[PDB]
């Protein structure tokens, strides 16, 4: 995967130049937003749980999908879906703190697709669950903090639609 | 079911199947007509177990059916009985094929985890089939009722 | 472990697909929160 | 592409031999059929419309597919999905005529899978559309054509899958 | 894989349905057929090594492929053509006892066609093969278990072609 | 084929087959149980077929089977009755097709290339090939003999 | 939306935005505020302007809420009203654009031939915007009114 | 069935049945077996024929279906859905009784009666038994179309 | 039978089930049964192997031939004791009701030793074929069917 | 092995065809056999507390529950447990069999070695063997006892 801080070094690398002043102020600026984010990724972490809960309260379950014929309909599918769900939540906080969307397409935005269409898994629903663990997240944060959340979260939702 | 369960043993080996496991399944093709007896009596009686079972269930955990409580109210009620109704339904299917397999892949695999997520008491859910299983055997005749325990059993088993 | 002996523990999408699609997906793909039309003149037809 | 007719000439062809009476037979069986075949194909291209319509409402319409982020979601995606069906039907009724799937595997099966893979279509929808469509074809064909379009129609979901 | 009383079972399972006397009807079919299909799997069985010889006999050998430049030249090839046909009985006997063709889709048919053409041995001669097995087998299994029999031998020929 | 031609123009406009198109076949249908028979019965005399044939034409053509012509000798000459052999192969597999197509790709696209590379004169195959049809004609009935008439006649323009 | 429009022309042509081009440029970023503030009136009256203009539409057609009528029952009804909610959407994208392009990727191509697959009619549908339009006008201010006409107009005659 | 009226005849005349009455018996059981395939025709179609039926007299009719109508609503749309179902089957039993009567006692006998009291109004009945006819002869044949059309016919000379 | 139940459950790591107790049950019981029929083939037995090894070789002249293995006094008496032997473990297998008896004792490196001795393989496997008629006649026909499948698993077998 | 078995390998070895005197032996099984099933049906309904009685009897409320005995700590405690269970089970089969030879084959191969390594204390273990026996055999009642004692104290020997 690639940080901020890797991002900007990297840059440099190719070029072969030393890091220099304006280098210095780009990796400065991720400095002052990193505590917000650390802070951020604590309360993710405690309420996890909650926030998937919540989520899918929103969105997937007392619906059609959780009922007879639907995709989270039996016990080792409705387990295999919250535990999706935890994965997206895992991945964003990853990204938040990394302060790069790299990471999600290097591990969950590729081939997610086709694995998704194979197992018949409905990636609009999927989107749908993605977006409301997004707004649950949002409160949590708070303000500052939701503005860097969302945009991963987006990201993740974009990639599968 | 007992005779995927053959098949895919056999496959495994990449032989024919053997004599001992032709066997078995011919003693279950036998004792299918039984067993699609019991299956009948208990989807018959369904609603009735169903009723009696949640009953018993309430009685025994007050506090399930208790503002605190997730069963309490009347929506979350129906779910907590509909709950009882699918593990019925899946041990006639377990009855029939006479293996828990089907059991187990609809009911018992993640069940845990979906369960924590909604935040049930694993163990009142466990009493639930318990007290099923108690009105099952009532109505049926007491071979029936022992082939019926054993579904039952393993429900009970899983679920902890 | 040294007891066991090996196993397929995982395969591809595209295996997964050689296996399971003939004969595609069985279902509608339901969504949560959908207006269908799906079943409601089967249940007419058991009513009547 | 090939037919039944000249099936049976290019193998005695390769094989360099003069036709006989085993391959006659089976050129007399294919003549037998084909007044029935005929008889079907008319059917069909008749009722091709309402065969889609039929069939889209049976699993692709009124689905995750049709909602926002879904695959057939928004006017152009919707027609172009109604196309493919259209396209699966004109082929399978060639080959129901001809009495061989080659002309499948030349002209829809070759690249197909590919192609959708790198679009996103999901191909396991795709393949039960296929499948509503043969079900809604047997009823109109009347059961001894049916037998002969079905074959036609497996082929399609074999091959996509 | 899938056997007919867990089709049945799995049928109903997405409906939510609780088993009917429809159901169980199909399910009481399957259980008079049972008592035929076991004896017809162990005949097989027996004569497994017979029935591959004869079939060869009529379709394989004394023929352009065991001739030089044939596809079964070379005893390496020829092994390989009797070890794939000892495959399709052995697989077409765990349908019969299944009383379902999906272990035939899962484990034979999947891929057959691809491997096939990249390899070079030809559809048509497998298929004849495979035809002349079911003769072979028809004569030995008897009348009542014959036409079980056939059913799956010819789903396997479909699959191939 | 018959049918084989009707497909590939529909697919051409991307249209399903045309009544007109669909009547063709059902004709063809019917017509191929005669088409069978017709076709069996040259493969009976094929081999008188050829033998008189090759006679006609060197009858007709001394100069091929002569010290500087290409027919000359015994291996050559086995080679012209060969090839007056396939033809009529190719000629049978096109009754029983309804169209000249499969007789066209193995038999008559590059034939003019091949045997020019041979050195083999063009015109005396197309003579061969006429008196194969000469003989033809007379085991066939006049009816029969029309309709194996066309596809001998489409072979001679073609050379 | 307007950049993309005169972005693209620059691009075929091989050259740098043209001084119009860039002052059309400066126009639309002016008249963005004024364009975000009609679409957000728009959006907060959407859920009326749908219900107003559905019973304007089924008075004006009994028959599409007939029991031969595509749109009759609950379920085809409430389908029926989504689709007006879907091109209401359609048409805020297209003010805040200031192009008709977002709209006619989203809901004219290929409109016809699924609305023909469907059954329903489209010149059904082409009302039930007049009627969204209409509500839409009462609502907004003369000149605000004008310039979401453009797009509820361009939208009926796509239909 | 034809039988019974001959034998209700010769009954009342206290004689034996008359040769040209043993006739028409001859003749109808010849006739029946045919009969028998158009009534099992119809009742495989049977549900169909109802859907469809029904949703043509609902287009002809919209009031029966509108506030105002008795038919409005889901319970009364059953209701008048299943009326139609008993008139199909009573057809059905006309057809191989090889006469009206079966029909006549069932259905069209007070029949006034009742749906005055009900408040349906007849002629809408009527419409549904002709729409019914209409889908019916579709899928028969020509030559059994005809011969289930009589049933259809007299079914709707009886309602008006 | 019982063998093979116990081993099923310790590879699951469980008791018996009740369903496969009831299998037991019904095992016990058809033992006796079972023993008949295995003392009705041993009575006959000395007949049986006679007649198995006369239609033998007339199926196969070759075998008892100056080149065949089974020529001469010496090579055909060892042949009819093969026989014997063979006829001896299916008796085993019918009163054990299981294969395993049968399989140990004759069908693990069975190619491996006639291969050493020279003996066909399928003369062998046409004289249990042999057998096996000869047995069916005497057998009742419900016995017949049983004794058949332990014939039937030797002629897969070899 | 098994009872059966036993007496086939016997009459194998000796190369002798079944005799009514080893028909005898067999039938003499088959009789004990209903009992022996009974037996274990009880054993595997009670076997849970078949082990917390004998754990009580012995095991608890000791040294070596107490910290710095061989079964203090939960995994201990539970490891202990599970063999428990394992000889249970074990005597069962053997029961049903009819034969000791299972737990010489399973069980007592190799366990005095083990235990030694891991310092379980074989006297202990031996101890609860007994407990469970006596345990057992008032559940299976007198008849059934006999032949399970047999099997227990075969274990405790072997350990
Ligand atoms: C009743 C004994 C207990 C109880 C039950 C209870 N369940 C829910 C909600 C759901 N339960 C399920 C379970 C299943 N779905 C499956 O696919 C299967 C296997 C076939 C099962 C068993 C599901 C999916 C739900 C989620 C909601 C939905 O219907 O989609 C609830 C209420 C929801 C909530 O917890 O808020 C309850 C109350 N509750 C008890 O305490 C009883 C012990
Ligand atoms: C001769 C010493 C022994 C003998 C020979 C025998 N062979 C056949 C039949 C076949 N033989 C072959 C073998 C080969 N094919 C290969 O590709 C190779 C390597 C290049 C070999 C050696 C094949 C393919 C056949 C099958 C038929 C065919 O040729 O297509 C037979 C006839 C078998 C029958 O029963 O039909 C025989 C008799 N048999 C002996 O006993 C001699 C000791
Ligand atoms: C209402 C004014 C008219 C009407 C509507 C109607 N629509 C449907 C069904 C669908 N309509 C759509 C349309 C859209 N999907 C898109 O992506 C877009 C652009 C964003 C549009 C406008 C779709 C996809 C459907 C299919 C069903 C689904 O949602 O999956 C119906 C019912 C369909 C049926 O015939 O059963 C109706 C009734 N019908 C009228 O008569 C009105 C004039
Ligand atoms: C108290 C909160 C609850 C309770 C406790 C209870 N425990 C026992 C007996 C034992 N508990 C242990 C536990 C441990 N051994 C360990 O090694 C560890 C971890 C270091 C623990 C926690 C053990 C071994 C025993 C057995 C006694 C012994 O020392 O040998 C009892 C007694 C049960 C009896 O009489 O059989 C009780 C009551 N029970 C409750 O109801 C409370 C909720």
């Amino acid at each position: 995967m690639q940080d901020a801080i890797t991002a900007v070094i990297n840059n440099y690398d190719v070029q072969g130049k030393y890091l220099d002043g304006a280098a210095l102020d780009k990796l400065k600026a991720y400095f002052t937003t990193g505590a917000v984010r650390v802070r951020a990724a604590a309360v993710i972490s405690s309420n996890a749980t909650t926030i998937i809960k919540e989520a899918a309260a929103k969105a997937l379950i007392y619906s059609d999908l959780t009922r007879p014929g639907g995709n989270m309909y039996t016990t080792r599918r409705y387990a295999a879906c919250i535990r999706d769900m935890d994965y997206f939540l895992r991945y964003a906080t990853y990204a938040m703190l990394a302060g790069d969307p790299s990471i999600l397409d290097e591990r969950v935005l590729n081939g997610l697709k086709e694995t998704y269409n194979s197992l018949g898994v409905p990636i609009a629903a999927t989107v749908g669950g993605i977006q409301a663990m997004k707004e649950v997240v949002g409160g949590l944060v708070g303000p500052d903090a939701a503005k860097e959340a969302s945009i991963y979260f987006d990201y993740l939702s974009s990639g599968l639609s | 079911s007992v005779l995927t369960k053959a098949i895919v043993n056999a496959d495994a080996e990449a032989r024919y199947l053997s004599p001992g496991e032709l066997d078995r399944i011919k003693s279950f093709v036998a004792s299918g007509e039984r067993r699609l007896r019991i299956a009948q009596t208990l989807t018959e009686a369904r609603e009735r177990i169903v009723k009696q079972a949640g009953d018993q269930l309430f009685q025994k955990r007050p506090d399930v059916v208790s503002p605190g409580g997730n069963a309490y109210g009347e929506k979350m009620t129906a779910l907590c009985l509909r709950d009882l109704d699918y593990y019925l339904r899946l041990v006639t299917y377990g009855i029939v094929a006479g293996d828990v397999t089907p059991i187990e892949e609809i009911g018992i695999i993640g069940v845990k985890e979906m369960y924590n997520s909604l935040q049930t008491p694993i163990p009142a859910v466990a009493e639930g089939v318990r007290a099923m299983k108690n009105v099952a055997t009532s109505l049926l005749s007491g071979d029936d009722a022992a082939e019926a325990g054993f579904y039952f059993d393993y429900l009970v088993g899983a679920m902890q | 472990g040294e007891d066991v002996l090996p196993y397929e523990r995982y395969l591809t999408p595209a295996g997964l697909s050689l296996r399971k699609g003939r004969f595609g997906s069985s279902d509608v793909l339901t969504t949560p929160g959908g207006i269908t039309p799906r079943g409601d003149a089967a249940r007419m037809m058991d009513k009547i």
